[PDB]
This record gives structure tokens, sequence and C-alpha cells, in this order.
DNA sequence: GCATTAATGCATCCGCGGCCGCCCTGGAGAATCCCGGTGCCGAGGCCGCTCAATTGGTCGTAGACAGCTCTAGCACCGCTTAAACGCAC
DNA sequence: TGCGTTTAAGCGGTGCTAGAGCTGTCTACGACCAATTGAGCGGCCTCGGCACCGGGATTCTCCAGGGCGGCCGCGGATGCATTAATGC
């Protein structure tokens, strides 16, 4: 995870980041730092709670 | 040619990391179930809260780190590095037990 | 032929003699002189009772003998019979000093 | 037909040589320090409450002040052993 | 550990006086209670300090190639043994 984030902040190394449901709930601290344009949920019946 | 650290090199860095850090080194649930079962035999139907456990935890690991420190002193006095049984036996005997 | 005991054999018999004896090993005059010197460099024109001296020497010989078995245990831990400086220093450090 | 004697298949004992591992020097890679960078959350300044510290008076009470009493600490004297010190193996 | 000696405590006894110990007395001096108000305290909501990770400069450890004196595979001899054509 740190290896994937070694070029995470400064350059535009990726135009889209694909993350699992249960990894955001662990890396919120790193995720909320970056600014995003489009964020999409798949099968939102899980997040219906 | 894989890069392997020689034995004892990482020990110094774990010591450095742990000496600057003051967090509990014992998992919470094993400690709390240990406390519950040892309080069982004295008298049944115990009740423990979120507090009244961390105090025991902290007293315990402070006592244990002090014991490890003077065990290190005794082992150094034995002109060796590896700890052994009689080290903790005479540390306990000398400290007042 | 001369009758000379092997070295250390007299040590066991003198240990036996001294263990059954509860008398003090310090002469009264040197002890009193030392205590009076502590008073002299402590506070000028001090008076000493006939009592309040037995407690001094008694506590001293108790402390000395105690520290002596601690240093003896430390020495025997070192796999040697003769005591040394590190033995007494380690005993003092572990006892609480 | 039998010994026999030169031709022949190895016999096993070295001669030689193919056979490496250690120090010193060549940088190479992981770990650390350190503040931006932003999100988080609780420290505390402010608002409203309330209860006991302060004030004064009443009143009785324990301790400094002698005051005295007596008492053992000490400085001193001289005898009797008695361990301590220096030495040597 | 063992010995000659010498510096020295242990001991019997005295005269005292600085000092420990028990006792009236009053005189400071606090124990206790109306009465108040004012500081300590319960609650709250926010922004600035803090938590945690990123990017490089820096600092630390650790890898391998190369020049140092001894090597264990091999080949042949040339003896031990075998063997077949021939004189007897």
């Amino acid at each position: 995870r740190k290896e994937k984030r070694k070029g995470w902040n400064k350059p535009d190394a990726f135009h889209v980041c694909i993350v699992s449901y249960q990894l955001v709930v662990q890396d919120q601290h790193s995720f909320k730092r970056k600014r995003w344009q489009y964020m999409v949920l798949d099968e939102a019946h899980n997040i219906k709670n | 040619k894989p890069h392997r650290y020689k034995p004892g090199t990482v020990a110094l860095r774990e010591i450095r990391r742990f000496q600057k850090s003051t967090e509990l080194l014992i998992r919470k649930l094993p400690f709390q179930r240990l406390v519950r079962e040892i309080a069982q035999d004295f008298k049944t139907d115990l009740r423990f809260q979120s507090s009244a456990i961390g105090a025991l935890q902290e007293s315990v690991e402070a006592y244990l780190v002090s014991l490890f420190e003077d065990t290190n002193l005794a082992a150094i006095h034995a002109k060796r590095v590896t700890i052994q049984k009689k080290e903790i036996k005479l540390a306990r005997r000398l400290r007042g037990e």
C-alpha cells in the first residue's frame, strides 16, 4: 500500500484510483487528504445503513 | 543475492523504537480474559469496566520492564548478553522477593 | 612435622564460630569516635547519650551482614568464590540504590 | 601330448596439476530526519450557579515561662590483657 | 595461613554540672456558630495545536570482485599374471 502511494501526492501518476470497500475504512486518513472529482459506489445496498 | 541483515542489527533498532514509545505491549482481550478467569476462583460474578483494567496493564508492564532492565544488568555482570533462568531468579531474589 | 591447615579450611571454622555469636564486631571506641566526628563536622558542641549508640551499631551490622549475603549470592552467580567490586556495586544497585 | 617362451592384458603405485578459499577495495541500497498539508478534536474562555472562606463574637483551654529537682555524661586516672600490623612463604 | 610485637580497648572508680524531667500560671489563641458573597465549578462550542503521511537530503549498513600459496584428477610404467604356437 505504501509502494502504491510513493507517487501518490505530487504528480498525476493516475487518472483514476480503484479501491475496495474495506480498504477505505482503514485508510481514510490518507484518502481524505487528496482532492477528487468523481467518486462512485457500486452496489450501494451495502452502504444503505 | 538477497539482502539479509546480520543477526543483532535489527535488535538495536527495535530497542530504539520501543524506548521512545509508551504504548501498551499486551493485547487487550487476552489480558482482560486472564484477569476475569483469575478473579473467577476467588469469587464468582465479577464485573470489570473499560477502566480498572488499563491500570493493571500499566502497572504490570512497568514492573516487567524494570525486571527486564535489572536482568540485563545482572547478565552484563555475568559477562554475557543472552539472558537465562538464574538471571531472573537472582534479580527477583535481590530486588526484595 | 609442621601442622598447617589448607587455605580456606580455617575459613569454614571461623564462619561456624561467628554464625553462632551475636556479639558486635566493632569496638566501642572507634565507633563512638566516628559518630562524634560526624557530629563535629555536622553541628558544633553536640552531646551524645549513653543510649542512642546501640541502635546505630546494631542497624549498621544488620545492614552490613545483609549486604554481605547479597554480594555473596552475586559472587556465586558469577561462577567464582572471590568477591569483587562489580559484585557489591550490582548488589547495591539491585537492592534499591 | 607336454613344457615353453615370447606376445599380451592389464596390475596397482606414484608424477604431475587441476583444484579451491581468505582480505582489501569497489559502491550500492535501506533507514532516518524533518517539516508541509490537511483533517480532527478537545482546551479552554465564557456563562450561569452555589456553597463554604471570611468576619466577628463568645469562651474555654493548652503551652511558654520560669522554677525547681536530680541525674548520668564526661573528662580523668591507672591496670590487663589483646587483637593488628608487617612480614614471609 | 602463621608468627613477634605494639598500639590499644575493657575495665574499676570519682566528681561534678549541663541538662533531662515534673509542676503552678496566665495569656495568647484557637473551637464553633449567624451571615454573606465570590471564587470554584457544571456545561458548551469553537479554532489552533496535533496526528499522520509525502518528498527528498542525509546517514547508516552491507553486498561482491580480485590478488594472496596449496592443492587431488590424470597416464604410464613395466611388473604380475595369462596364453597360444612350437620343439621335444
